[PDB]
């Protein structure tokens, strides 16, 4: 998920 | 019987002393010492001070940086713009009027000031909602083969605008109404006066339900789902320390998002309710200010939480602020 | 003839209208509209808001973190403590008195409020000096075989205290004096009135010379030397990109340190001087406020520059603020 | 120098 997490700025 | 009534207002004071004057007309120094009007102003200043930079900088940085201009970021810009209405439409107006001790701009003034201050804070709210929905979609991948694009981002934003008009516009044309609230220097929605000629009673609920509980639920669902999805993916991948951090840090944030959200809208819902359900009850003009104190400060702390604490955005600030370098 | 005189004060207004009252006695709403007193208060609030956190947090973090408790950091703690006197001794007092419109605590009030507000800001100044001296010693290695230890750090601090008393104490016992300055809600040193019974003329210079130019020079020397030493070491080591950054970033900071220092003390020196050298001249009570506006805000921006922008300190804040983690 | 620079918090 870490990819999408980044796009959302959540991680 | 607690307050004073007039055509377009309601003063939380007993005119048995014969001292009560229209808030469109004279200083309400009987409602509260003048120095308390000063502190009100002090505050409005504060929120302008912090709130205008923080929020404005957000648009600015989004200009210097190409990496910020992504669909998943649109709603966040909505969020800052909203906050700016909250500043210029509310905070600054109220700084001026507070300094007179009454709502100098009359009822039209009250309608505008009320409308933008209200519009602004609802866009912000629904931003926060739309946001969580997108993050849920993108991450919980609830619809298969679905990718979130610019055209969704656009509706996302539009939808907050429509939602927000759905609440700020009614009072301007008969369903509920705008009146100087609190110490009468600002103008809010009417939700404490049972004013049949406009059906405050009903709007109040519709407000409560559509514009509080819906959001509350959605936001809690979407983020629950997400703190679920990510907590699961972590378990299924212990071997990774990064995925371990991610899941841990994503939780920490969603807690914040939520806590901070109750801090903003709980007071208004708490009061609106308690008032609705204790209709024979007198409420101070300072105490009537409490719920609005919380709701306004979010124009500072929402940027901080959803923007300054957002990894992408933060960098470009520190970069921009420290002069192209660092 | 421009002002009004009294035993222990000087009001920047002409009592030909017969309206001027002692600032220890009645609101000076003729000196300035009341709303301008409100804005004064608004400010004092601001500086308390930002200034008290920032500075207090500095002590706090230095407690949670063992890596902060080093000799090269003592003077920085001095700096925060100073700022706190500036807050509680000055900022908050002035918030109270501003809200009355006159210096309610009388002359003793004026002596205290003046003394701590003045003591505080001089420790801060001399901190900034002592600091640059240490950094010069440690880095320019001007004395061979010399290592800076805790026992130097201690004097360093003591010396700022002595220096500071050397300026705040005289006015309390006859050389110059403390009087409500500006819009008369705060109490500064007397430097614009030629009050022979206390020799303001002389102290003013001694102030100007010892407590401005000395610092100014030292600070400029020590940092010049250092931006020298480091610019040289960089050249002599091109092969290193890190030493390249260091030298580049060290310059950027020393520029700031300096710019920011003039911003703080230039106005008071600029005014003290222009007044000394245009003795037949009338100066507004708002304009008399300008120099002090700059000098007080440093209790916000000095922590930011010398502490929040200090790599060590910053980490432990972000750590402490974000709850043990990050 | 980079060592002393660090101790001073300058770099
Ligand atoms: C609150 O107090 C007074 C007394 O009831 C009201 O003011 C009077 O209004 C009439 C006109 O309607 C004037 O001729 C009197 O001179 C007023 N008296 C005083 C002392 O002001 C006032 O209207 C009431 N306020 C509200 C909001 O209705
Ligand atoms: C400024 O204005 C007035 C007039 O010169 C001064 O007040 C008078 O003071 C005497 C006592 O010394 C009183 O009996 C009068 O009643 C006062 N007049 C008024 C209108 O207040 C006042 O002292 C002057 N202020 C200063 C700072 O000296
Ligand atoms: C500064 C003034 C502002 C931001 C006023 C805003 C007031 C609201 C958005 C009130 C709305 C609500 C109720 C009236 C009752 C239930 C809770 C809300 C948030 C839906
Ligand atoms: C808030 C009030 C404060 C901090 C007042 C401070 C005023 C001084 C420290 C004034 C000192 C100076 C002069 C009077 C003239 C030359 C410049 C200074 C800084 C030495
Ligand atoms: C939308 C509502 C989201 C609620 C999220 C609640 C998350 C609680 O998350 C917590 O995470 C810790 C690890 O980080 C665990 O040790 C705790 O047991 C767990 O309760
Ligand atoms: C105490 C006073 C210190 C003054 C320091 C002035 C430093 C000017 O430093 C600047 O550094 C740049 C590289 O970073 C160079 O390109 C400029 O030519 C140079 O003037
Ligand atoms: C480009 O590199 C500029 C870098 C340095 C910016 C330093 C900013 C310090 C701001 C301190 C607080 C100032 C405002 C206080 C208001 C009351
Ligand atoms: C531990 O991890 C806590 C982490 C989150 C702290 C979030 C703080 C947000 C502060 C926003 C500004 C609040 C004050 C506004 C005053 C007018």
């Amino acid at each position: 998920i870490l990819e999408n997490l980044k796009d959302c700025g959540l991680f | 019987m607690c307050g004073t009534e007039g055509p377009n207002f309601y003063v939380p004071f007993s005119n048995k002393t014969g001292v009560v004057r229209s808030p469109f007309e004279a200083p309400q120094y009987y409602l509260a010492e003048p120095w308390q009007f000063s502190m009100l102003a002090a505050y409005m200043f504060l929120l302008i001070m912090l709130g205008f930079p923080i929020n404005f900088l957000t648009l600015y940085v989004t200009v210097q940086h190409k990496k910020l201009r992504t669909p998943l970021n649109y709603i966040l810009l909505n969020l800052a713009v909203a906050d700016l209405f909250m500043v210029f439409g509310g905070f600054t107006t109220t700084l001026y009027t507070s300094l007179h001790g009454y709502f100098v701009f009359g009822p039209t003034g009250c309608n505008l000031e009320g409308f933008f201050a209200t519009l602004g804070g609802e866009i912000a709210l629904w931003s926060l909602v739309v946001l969580a929905i997108e993050r849920y979609v993108v991450v919980c991948k609830p619809m298969s083969n679905f990718r979130f694009g610019e055209n969704h981002a656009i509706m996302g934003v539009a939808f907050t605008w429509v939602m927000a008009l759905a609440c700020a516009a009614p009072p301007l044309v008969g369903w509920s109404r705008y009146i100087p609230e609190g110490m009468q220097c600002s103008c809010g929605i009417d939700y404490y006066t049972p004013h049949e000629e406009t059906n405050n009673e009903s709007f109040v609920i519709y407000m409560f339900v559509v514009h509080f509980i819906i959001p509350l639920i959605v936001i809690f669902f979407c983020y629950g789902q997400l703190v679920f999805t990510v907590k699961e993916a972590a378990a299924q991948q212990q071997e990774s320390a990064t995925t371990q951090k991610a899941e841990k840090e994503v939780t920490r944030m969603v807690i914040i998002y939520v806590i901070a959200f109750l801090i903003c809208w709980l007071p208004y819902a708490g009061v609106a309710f308690y008032i609705f359900t204790h209709q024979g009850s007198c409420f101070g003009p300072i105490f009537m200010t409490i719920p609005a104190f919380f709701a306004k400060t979010s124009a500072v702390y929402n940027p901080v939480i959803y923007i300054m604490m957002n990894k992408q955005f933060r960098n470009c600030m520190v970069t921009t602020l420290c002069c192209g370098k660092n």
